[PDB]
RNA sequence: UGCU
């Protein structure tokens, strides 16, 4: 997803640190380490088995 | 001739020249006068419209204004000074024709029925076409040419006219400007207006799920670059500037007023034109989806141009052209003349108007250089084929493509034609689908002051848009409401602000011409208010009954009241294309359902003029009326009672010219039937001898001995025995 | 979350609890009055111009109407836009031409807006 | 698209019983009858449209398009996808034809004119083109056909 | 032509263009005007003259025009309109129909009459 | 004949879909042979044209099948100890389409012109399950391509011929016999002819310059005689066959 | 829909009218809040309302990256000059506010402190939007630049003394015309001058959680009684309507409105000069109950005359001295003169023949058809009859106007035959 | 062609000149079939124009009715006179000698 | 054409061989069928059929 | 600008 840092607002990166990955702000030093799983399922429209024509 | 020649002359009411300050030119009022000629040596007389075509001369009136200036520190005034010549319309204010009894038309030698609204220069008739053109301030979203679902903008104010673009060409949002070099993405120029959280500007986009993941590749474009504040971003666009921080400053003047020129800034507050663009890129993103493309061919967002603002933008141009020549000749000449101190009324030059109006009416090129605009084929000479064919040509409407590619799609009949134009009416040729007639029931409006409006916009609870986020743009329930182009900010429950804005403009504290309308599918209100548009009386339709009854229309027959009581009393209603786009519409009483908000007047209302004279259209086929509009267009019979004394350089007429037996409403109303353009003939449908065998027709010996279709053909031939420079003549 | 009405929200803030809330209404431009000796004119004429005491009543009728009898007119409240961002309500108190304080009054959670009944206006006369 | 389908077929049912049932009923000796069956002129099929009933107004193969906010025309309710709303003609020319459908086969005359139009440009371009391109062969003596080289 | 032309006689062609739109005189009286304008300039003694006689020689190539197709036009408005003094514009008048000889038409009376009544 | 055509529509050749410029357009790209046309058809026949399910099996093995239209969803996963895109296929659509393809046939489509992503970066789990783990290409890329991975994963190509876009069944209902036949939207007949299950023989295709390029100029000349004429007949006007014959 | 419950009061305070502030987070959703950030200092100006709050943020949390704040601290400020430094410490501890103006006037936002039967509302004098503005990134840039000019100068290990002297570079303070002088003014720079010309007030925080807010909170309450009448507020629903939509500023142009606008004998004569033909009982209903009946006929009197009951338009009204006929061109005398002739006709018997007026009047035919379609319509076998019938209340109410009408229409006989030779 | 307006503005005509009227030919609307059959039927012709009309070249009657009535025509402005050209070897131009 | 108004060309050949050609190849009665078909162009028409 |  799309997340943001509540300090100043920009878009937040996932980058490696010392212990563990991390959420980070590229204009701050403002991070966010990760605890448990985080998954952003999106669903993608399945192809449609295609009937016969005529 | 009444306001805006004032409001003009008041915007360029002083000049001055920047050598010897405290020298200026003040004008202090402008008068047009009554028409005039100057065939007497320095003398005025009154003239005629028909005298003006026999002499082959301009019907024109002598343009006065009286001005102040300071010759030599002295102020001296002149209460009457004249400064160019404005041809004079037929029938309008200041025109002899108008306010005058059919006695004293035939004593000035001139027709009663005459349409009159066309100018005389030079003794030809010229008529300014109806010019049709796509609506300023407004978003189009649409394909590009390879096929990419881009939006478009021209903002257009009364100084500069600018169209800048978006497209998605690469998933990212590029906005192109014809002062960049190249196009940048979105997000740069959100963060040099001001808003540098990409938090508010995705907040300002929309707070979708589909809208962020669409969004997406543009803010990872933006954070791949080290732009992040105001400063950066405008450094970048000022880098990214074509020639015409000093590059900082440049970038900001342009975001300020080149770009979005109708989204106004307070004071270098660009929140408005951020929220603009945030819309703009919604729209664009929810159109990437369905496809839900707008159409050029709707005539709702169409503007049409009369003759009026014409002339105004060409009397504009040709003033500030001659303030420019007057302070250019006051520099050259006031400091190196001699201590006789100069004054501007001996280089007042009193042709260039006359000649600058007469060329653009005649030559019909308008080429006005501050506006860029290049316009052919304004003007064309009235066909006096018959009555019929100068009433439909009186009311034709060009188009702003004429003739450029065979698209088909504005070509084609559009359902928003509905009671506006007519739809059979359209010349048959190349021209097919380009020109277009008028209704017979439609009129165009004008520009009101939008103070009301705006008043009532704002006490009707309207939120202001700079005290919210963009984040409530994205609601379900508020919508957006929008003002000529303009956010005019948001609101929530958009039937109850619609229902008491039409309640009020029926009760007249707002102008009636004040179009309201509502799209669900973007959730917008437009409040239209801008002059050109098309509006069709209605009657109003409440709880499944009209307003108006036998009463009124007893009253009506009697004279106790006329249409402007019924628009008062709010029984009639004008309603655009855009309102009765949302509005029901009945076409007769017994059609009226729960469901119905107005009437149709009358159905017969939507052919055009030259489409009124069919009989019985509704049982024919629309090529054959769109043949008969075109023949009719070139039908031989009488033009006036003054035709005799009329000479053209060709005429035909009728000898034995019969009204029809069959006449139609439209025909009494035009009043066709006191200049009929044919005869009727005991016609037998047969076939006989094989001469008739495809289209023909065999005409009877004695008929055509006994009168029947005969014609007079008039031409006229012209000598001039003009006086050369030397004293000599043709003789 | 489904969206509220302000009879609702007021018949919930008032029986269903008792705590107090902070509330943002925004008022028409000009309100049914005079300015009161200010030197007028037809003239706007706000909240600075009237003074203390009990100036209008609010009324909730059936169906959901909720009304501000202000006077001889009466218009009518609707829920303004749903804000969801914070909203802290500061009063900014200059006591002194160097140093002044900065209270925190509240939170503002909720919008109203009241609107003149000009249909009403209109049918009046 | 089933659906339009669905309601384009119906109506081509009706329009064929309906010329079906104007041509049994009328009598022999009728000149419009006896024109379409020697083919001098006219057809059965504008017979029924002239006397029975005119079938759908197709523009570019299809119903008439919403040109308004999800509908035709003002006078029809929103997403209303009705025959006499999408362009059905219930009346025939002999009873006269009401509005609606008088525009939209105005609309159907305008579509096929400015076909025509952009036609002739095209096939002259086309023609012109294909006659400067092949304006070279001739057949020989020999029975072989060669170019001017 | 039109090139062995200096910027003195162009001002003066300038000039007699200027006055005569300003007159409201039509193109065949602006021609005649620059005709004679030229025809004037052609002799030395106008050629090389002060600025008020090339002005007054201005003023009198207009008269002669104007005078020529029987126009009235007074020539107090004409000095008025030329910024010129009556003495020295008579003076220059007389010096050039005397080096000149062209016609010299008299102002006829009924026509100034009419002319003046159309000021009241 | 160009100006006695109308240039008419709904001329969909019995199949209600699949629209295709015929008339004085398509006369007008058969004559100027240009490289690339408007709606190309290429119609091929079955060795089995009786079976439904060998038809459909030659239609999903010819058309070109994006991954994430038989994934049921894909979720980046950032889990302590790494980051990766985990990628479900649904093997009942899978089944269901009877398309020939598993996780290591995902496997081996991925790791094709996608940033030279390393066979180590992408692994199989489960029966339908892709896990891949970018690595940063230090070319101004880092860690966070999770982003550009999730916009171009699901656009890559598993099963199918790339030029391929659309085949459809189309289907011939004659008395004696029904028969299947696959009408492909492509522009690649050598493709459609190599692959298995399909009569090559009788593979015929609407592209001038393909047919050209593939099978001879003989070929070609065939193809643009049998497209004129069936052109010419669809307005219901016909012309002698030496006319097209000369002209090709 | 009646009142049944909630009669809530509505009461003004005006003690924090100009002291009351709106700062709103469009970046903080409302359930964080600076209720535990400690704050600093707040930098403010009376005029032209821009507030910048300073706070502080915490360190030794784990959200925060010691490395990347050491590193930001260093770019934005030096090694250990520390005379102008954003933050104190070597890490980035404190964080900038800034506020953005919404609208000029706020008098039309109040707030609304709700209590248990009673609403309190107190004027806004300002509101701000509060973002997180971007400062220490432009100063570490001012930073980068000066630290680039220096290596620049310091190129060389010894720098010899540069004979750079300052010439006198004085340039003209030319004379600028006014569209430069204009443009200038309207520059973004002259403006952030203008801005910062005026001085900044330093005021400190008082958070939520300290006594102080619950001791002014009480200030937006006012002392009063539960039911007092407010001396204005008074004002009808017409004048409400007048004050929030104030002003801008054929022979049937003017409207019934612009008609009604007009004194009453105006008012008549127009009606009649529009419709020729309307009983008494008519001209009072459209005029209006509130109009005197004598009024009414008074003003009728003088412009229509009385014909079998109903009241006709006098000739002179509709045809006024410099007009003409519309058809012939004939002087309005000699149309008046047939119309009034015509009307004696009428008057003496209902049944008028066209070629009988005709030819007394020795008028074209189509001014008699105008005369006759004006007050009659036409009647097969019949001729010509009067559009009304006879209205006998009218003559039955007021016998004086008869008579007066009688001996009007006698004198207007009398001058017809000695005219006409009757 | 499907003019069915020309036949019933000829009937409209007809009925029209019979009994001394003008009809009305307004567009979705106007007099109805009706009404001037009626007319027809009340001065003595025939209800639906066709009349009993005799050959004037062999004298006698023909086999089918003829539809006979007042149609309203107008003549155009193209003239065969103004048309008709022929051009011998004439002048031609000058930078091409052509006509 | 249709008789409604067309406007068509007379020519006069100036040499005996192309009156000749002309007349033999351009022949009405040697043309009445089109070379794209075969079908016969100059034909029965209406008023003749019927 | 009109015509087929
Ligand atoms: C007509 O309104 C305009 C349009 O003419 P254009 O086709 O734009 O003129 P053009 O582009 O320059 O055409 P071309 O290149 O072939 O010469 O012009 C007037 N008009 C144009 N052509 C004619 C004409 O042939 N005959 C008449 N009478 N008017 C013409 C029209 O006003
Ligand atoms: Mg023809
Ligand atoms: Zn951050």
């Amino acid at each position: 997803m799309l997340l943001f840092c509540p300090g100043c607002g920009n878009g937040l990166i996932v980058e490696e640190g010392q212990r563990c990955h991390r959420f980070a702000c590229n204009t701050c030093p403002y991070v966010h380490n990760i605890t448990r799983k985080v998954t952003n399922r999106k669903y993608p429209k399945l192809k449609e088995v295609d009937d016969v024509l005529g | 001739i009444n306001v805006e020649i004032k409001k003009i002359m008041k915007a360029n009411e002083k000049v001055t020249s920047d050598a010897d300050p405290m020298w200026y030119l003040k004008y202090l009022n402008i008068y047009v006068g009554l028409p005039d000629v100057e065939e007497s040596f320095n003398v005025t007389r009154p003239v005629s419209p028909h005298e003006c075509r026999l002499r082959d001369m301009t019907y024109s009136a002598p343009i006065t204004v009286d001005i102040e200036y300071t010759r030599g520190s002295q102020r001296i005034i002149r209460n009457a000074l004249p400064i160019g010549r404005m041809p004079i319309m037929l029938r309008s204010s200041n025109c002899v024709l108008t306010g005058k009894t059919p006695a004293e038309f035939a004593k000035l030698n001139e027709c009663p029925l005459d349409p009159g609204g066309y100018f005389i220069v030079k003794g030809v008739e010229k008529v300014i076409l109806i010019q049709e053109q796509l609506s300023k301030n407004r978003i189009i979203v649409e394909a590009d040419r390879k096929g990419a679902v881009g939006a478009s903008v021209t903002s257009s104010t009364h100084e500069k006219k600018s169209r800048t673009n978006m497209a998605v060409k690469q998933g990212r949002f590029y906005l192109r400007h014809n002062t960049l070099s190249e196009d940048i993405p979105i997000v740069i120029i959100f963060k040099a207006m001001g808003v540098e959280s990409d938090q508010e500007i995705v907040q300002m986009i929309g707070t979708e799920e589909h809208v962020m993941a669409a969004f997406g590749p543009s803010l990872e474009e933006c954070q791949k670059a080290q732009i992040f504040t105001q400063m950066q971003a405008l450094k970048y666009i000022g880098n990214k500037v074509r020639r015409q921080k000093t590059k900082i400053e440049e970038a900001r003047e342009l975001l300020a007023s080149t770009i979005l020129t109708h989204v106004p800034v307070k004071e270098f507050n660009f929140r408005a034109k951020c929220i603009y663009t945030a819309v703009m890129v919604r729209r664009v993103i929810l159109a990437q989806g369905d496809n839900k493309v707008d159409d050029r061919d709707y005539y709702g967002n169409k503007r049409l141009e009369l003759a009026g603002q014409l002339l105004s933008l060409l009397f504009e141009d040709l003033f500030k052209k001659f303030n420019s020549e007057m302070k250019k000749i006051a520099d050259q000449v006031i400091p190196k003349q001699r201590a006789a101190q100069f004054d501007v009324v001996k280089h007042m030059r009193q042709d260039q108007i006359t000649n600058g109006m007469v060329n653009a009416i005649s030559t019909g090129n308008w080429s006005l250089k501050r506006f860029k605009m290049d316009r052919q084929g304004v003007t064309q000479v009235l066909s006096r084929l018959s009555y019929i064919s100068a009433l439909g040509m009186m009311t034709r409407i060009s188009s702003q493509f004429e003739k450029t590619r065979k698209v088909s799609g504005p070509r084609s009949l559009q359902p928003s034609q509905w009671g506006m134009l007519c739809p059979s009416d359209t010349p048959e040729g190349e021209a097919c689908g380009l020109v277009k007639n008028l209704a017979l029931m439609t009129h165009i409006t004008t520009d009101m002051e939008d103070g009301p409006i705006v008043k009532l916009a704002s006490n009707l609870g309207v939120e202001d848009v700079n005290l919210l986020c963009g984040e409530e743009l994205s609601y379900p329930n508020v919508f957006l409401v929008f003002l000529n182009g303009n956010i005019l900010g948001v609101i929530r429950d958009h039937k109850k602000l619609v229902n008491t804005f039409r309640l009020m403009r029926r009760a007249g504290y707002i102008n009636e011409f004040v179009s309201i309308s509502t799209n669900l599918t973007d959730r917008c209100v437009y409040i239209s208010s801008d002059g050109g548009r098309l509006c069709r009386p209605y009657i109003i339709v409440k709880k499944q009954k009209p307003a108006v009854t036998n009463k009124h229309m007893e009253e009506l027959a009697q004279g106790y009241r006329n249409f402007e009581d019924f628009l008062h009393e709010s029984l009639v209603e004008y309603l655009d294309v855009n309102e009765e786009n949302d509005c029901n519409i009945a076409l007769y009483e017994h059609t009226i359902n729960k469901d119905t908000t107005h009437l149709e007047i009358e159905p017969f209302t939507l052919l055009g003029v030259c489409a009124g004279l069919i009989p019985y259209p509704h049982h024919n086929q629309s090529p054959r009326n769109t043949y008969q509009c075109a023949m009719g267009k070139q039908a031989m019979g009488t033009i006036g009672y003054n035709q005799r004394n009329r000479i053209d350089t060709l005429m035909y007429l009728l000898a034995y010219p019969q009204k029809p037996m069959v006449k139609t409403k439209t025909i009494e109303l035009i009043e066709f039937e006191k200049l009929p353009a044919g005869q009727n003939a005991t016609v037998a449908v047969m076939s006989y001898s094989g001469y008739d065998i495809e289209d023909a027709l065999v005409l009877n010996k004695a008929s055509l001995d006994r009168g029947f279709g005969r014609c007079l053909v008039y031409k006229n031939a012209k000598c001039t025995l003009k006086r050369y420079t030397n004293q000599t003549f043709d003789k | 979350l489904p969206k509220d009405v302000s009879v609702a929200e007021l018949l919930r803030e008032l029986s269903l609890t008792k705590e107090e809330e902070l509330l943002f209404l925004q008022l028409p431009d000009t309100l049914p009055g005079q300015p009161p000796t200010q030197d007028i004119a037809e003239n706007a004429c706000t909240l600075a111009d009237l003074t203390e005491g009990q100036v209008g009543k609010l009324l909730i009728r059936k169906s959901g109407r909720v009304q501000l009898l202000l006077g001889k007119v009466t218009l009518d409240v609707t829920m303004g836009t749903a804000c969801s961002f914070l909203q802290e309500l500061v009063s900014v108190g200059l006591g002194d031409s160097r140093t002044g304080e900065m209270t925190v009054l509240g939170h503002v959670k909720h919008k109203l807006v009241c609107s003149p009944d000009f249909e009403s206006l209109l049918d009046h006369k | 698209e089933t659906l339009e389908a669905l309601i384009l077929k119906e109506l081509s049912v009706i329009r064929d019983h309906a010329g079906s049932a104007c041509l049994r009923e009328l009598d022999k000796s009728n000149s419009p009858l006896t024109m379409a069956l020697c083919g001098s002129k006219g057809s059965f099929i504008n017979i029924s449209q002239m006397i029975a009933c005119v079938g759908q107004q197709a523009i570019s193969g299809s119903r008439v398009p919403d040109g308004f906010e999800n509908r035709s025309l003002p006078h029809f309710e929103k997403h209303s996808k009705l025959p006499a709303a999408k362009g059905f003609v219930a009346n025939s020319f002999y009873s006269g034809l009401t509005p609606t459908e008088f525009f939209f086969h105005t609309m159907a005359g305008r579509e096929g004119l400015v076909d025509t139009a952009v036609k002739t440009a095209e096939t002259g371009y086309m023609q012109r083109r294909l006659v400067k391109s092949l304006e070279d062969l001739c057949s020989q003596y020999d029975l072989t056909v060669r170019s001017s080289t | 032509e039109n090139e062995q032309v200096s910027r003195s006689q162009q001002r003066g062609l300038r000039r007699v263009r200027d006055l005569c739109r300003v007159l409201q005189l039509p193109p065949t009286f602006e021609d005649t005007a620059v005709a004679y304008y030229q025809q004037a300039y052609r002799h030395s003694g106008i050629r090389a003259a002060r600025l008020q006689k090339k002005e007054v020689l201005v003023g009198c190539c207009v008269l002669i025009t104007c005078r020529q197709h029987n126009w009235p036009l007074t020539m107090g408005a004409i000095c008025t309109l030329l910024y010129a003094d009556l003495d020295v514009f008579s003076s220059t008048y007389m010096q050039i129909v005397k080096l000149l000889g062209l016609d010299v038409p008299s102002l006829c009376l009924a026509e100034l009459v009419k002319t003046y009544c159309s000021s009241f | 004949p160009g100006t006695q055509m109308t240039l008419k529509t709904f001329h969909f050749a019995g199949v209600a879909s699949m629209n295709i410029t015929l008339g004085v357009p398509r006369i007008k790209e058969i004559i100027n042979a240009s490289k690339a046309i408007s709606t190309p058809i290429i119609t091929a026949q079955l060795d089995k044209d009786d079976d439904a399910d060998y038809a459909r099996l030659v239609k999903g093995r010819i058309e070109k099948t994006l991954l994430g239209e038989i994934s049921e969803y894909i979720e980046e996963v950032f889990l302590p100890d790494d980051c990766f895109i985990l990628v479900k296929l649904s093997l009942e659509r899978i089944r269901l389409l009877r398309l020939e393809v598993n996780a290591e046939t995902v496997r081996y489509s991925i790791c094709t012109s996608k940033l030279r992503v390393k066979p180590g970066d992408v692994a199989v789990h489960g029966e339908a399950v892709v896990c891949v783990t970018p690595r940063e290409n230090s070319k101004s890329s880092m860690y966070y391509v999770l982003q550009f991975l999730k916009e171009d994963l699901p656009k890559v190509v598993v099963q199918g011929i790339p030029e391929v876009s659309r085949a459809v069944i189309h289907i011939d209902e004659q008395s004696g016999k029904e028969k299947y036949k696959l009408l492909v939207e492509g522009d690649n007949l050598r493709a459609v002819m190599a692959t298995h299950g399909v009569k090559g023989t009788r593979t015929t295709s609407n592209n001038t310059y393909e047919v050209e390029k593939t099978l001879g100029i003989e070929a070609a000349r065939t193809t643009i005689i049998n497209e004129i004429q069936y052109t010419m007949v669809n307005h219901g006007m016909s012309i002698d066959r030496r006319h097209v014959m000369l002209l090709s | 829909d009646d009142p049944v419950v909630q009669e809530i009061d509505v009461y003004l305070a005006k003690s924090l009218a100009e002291k009351l502030y709106l700062f709103q987070y469009p970046v903080r959703p409302a359930s964080m809040t600076y209720d535990d950030i400690p704050h600093l200092s707040a930098k403010i100006k009376p005029k032209q309302q821009k507030v910048e709050l300073e706070m502080a943020i915490d360190t030794l949390n784990p959200n925060y990256c010691r490395s990347k704040g050491e590193q930001i601290a260093l770019n934005v400020d030096g090694a250990c000059a520390d005379e102008t430094s954003t933050y104190s410490s070597k890490l980035m501890d404190k964080q900038t506010f800034c506020s953005s103006q919404t609208t000029s006037n706020t008098s039309r936002y109040a707030a609304a402190l709700y209590r248990q039967g009673e609403l309190h509302l107190t004027p806004l004098h300002g509101i701000l939007q509060l973002r997180p503005s971007f400062s220490y990134l432009d100063k570490a840039d001012a930073k980068h630049r000066e630290r680039e000019a220096a290596n620049e100068a310091g190129d060389s290990s010894q720098d010899e003394a540069e004979d750079d002297v300052k010439q006198i570079t004085v340039r003209f303070s030319r004379p600028e015309s006014e569209q430069a002088r204009q443009r200038r003014v309207q520059s973004y720079e002259f403006l952030q001058k203008k801005h910062a010309e005026e001085p900044w007030v330093h005021l400190h925080y008082y958070g939520l959680r300290d006594s102080r807010s619950e001791h002014e909170r009480q200030y937006l309450l006012c002392p009063g009684s539960s039911g007092v009448e407010n001396t204005e507020l008074v004002k009808s629903p017409s004048e409400y309507l007048m004050m929030l939509m104030p002003p801008s500023q054929p022979s049937n142009v003017l409207s019934m409105a612009q008609l009604r606008t007009l004194p009453l004998a105006d008012q008549i004569k127009i009606l009649m000069k529009n419709v020729k033909v309307m009983p008494f009982a008519n001209l009072m209903s459209l005029l209006g109950p509130s109009i005197d009946s004598v009024a009414v006929l008074r003003g009728i009197q003088k412009v229509a005359m009385l014909v079998q009951g109903n009241w006709v338009v006098k000739s002179d009204i509709l045809y006024p001295k410099d007009s003409s006929s519309p058809h012939s061109g004939v002087p309005a005398e000699v149309l008046c003169r047939g119309r009034d002739f015509v009307m004696w006709k009428f008057t003496q018997s209902r049944w008028v023949v066209r070629k009988e007026v005709a030819t007394v009047t020795k008028l074209c035919a189509e001014d008699v058809k105008d005369f006759l379609e004006h007050m009659a319509v036409v009647r097969i076998n019949k001729g010509w009859e009067f559009i009304l019938p006879y209205d006998g209340e009218f003559i039955k109410k007021h016998p004086d106007v008869v008579q007066r009408q009688h001996m009007l229409w006698t004198g207007i006989q009398a001058k017809l035959e000695k005219v006409y030779n009757l | 062609r499907m003019t069915v307006g020309k036949l019933i503005e000829l009937l409209a005509g007809k009925a029209g000149v019979l009994d001394g009227r003008f009809h009305y030919g307004t567009a979705f609307g106007g007099s109805k079939v009706k009404d001037v059959c009626e007319d027809l039927v009340r001065h003595g012709y025939n209800y639906l124009g066709k009349d009993y009309v005799t050959s004037g070249i062999t004298g006698e009657p023909l086999e089918a009715y003829i539809y006979f009535g007042p149609v309203y025509y107008q003549k155009l402005k193209h003239m065969v006179l103004d048309k008709m050209h022929a051009r011998a070897r004439g002048p031609r131009a000058v930078l091409t000698r052509q006509p | 054409a249709d008789f409604d108004g067309d406007e068509m060309n007379l020519h006069l050949p100036q040499t005996e061989e192309a009156k000749a050609e002309a007349l033999v190849l351009m022949g009405t009665k040697a043309n009445l069928v089109t070379p794209r078909n075969g079908e016969p162009l100059i034909a029965a028409i209406q008023d003749f059929l019927t």
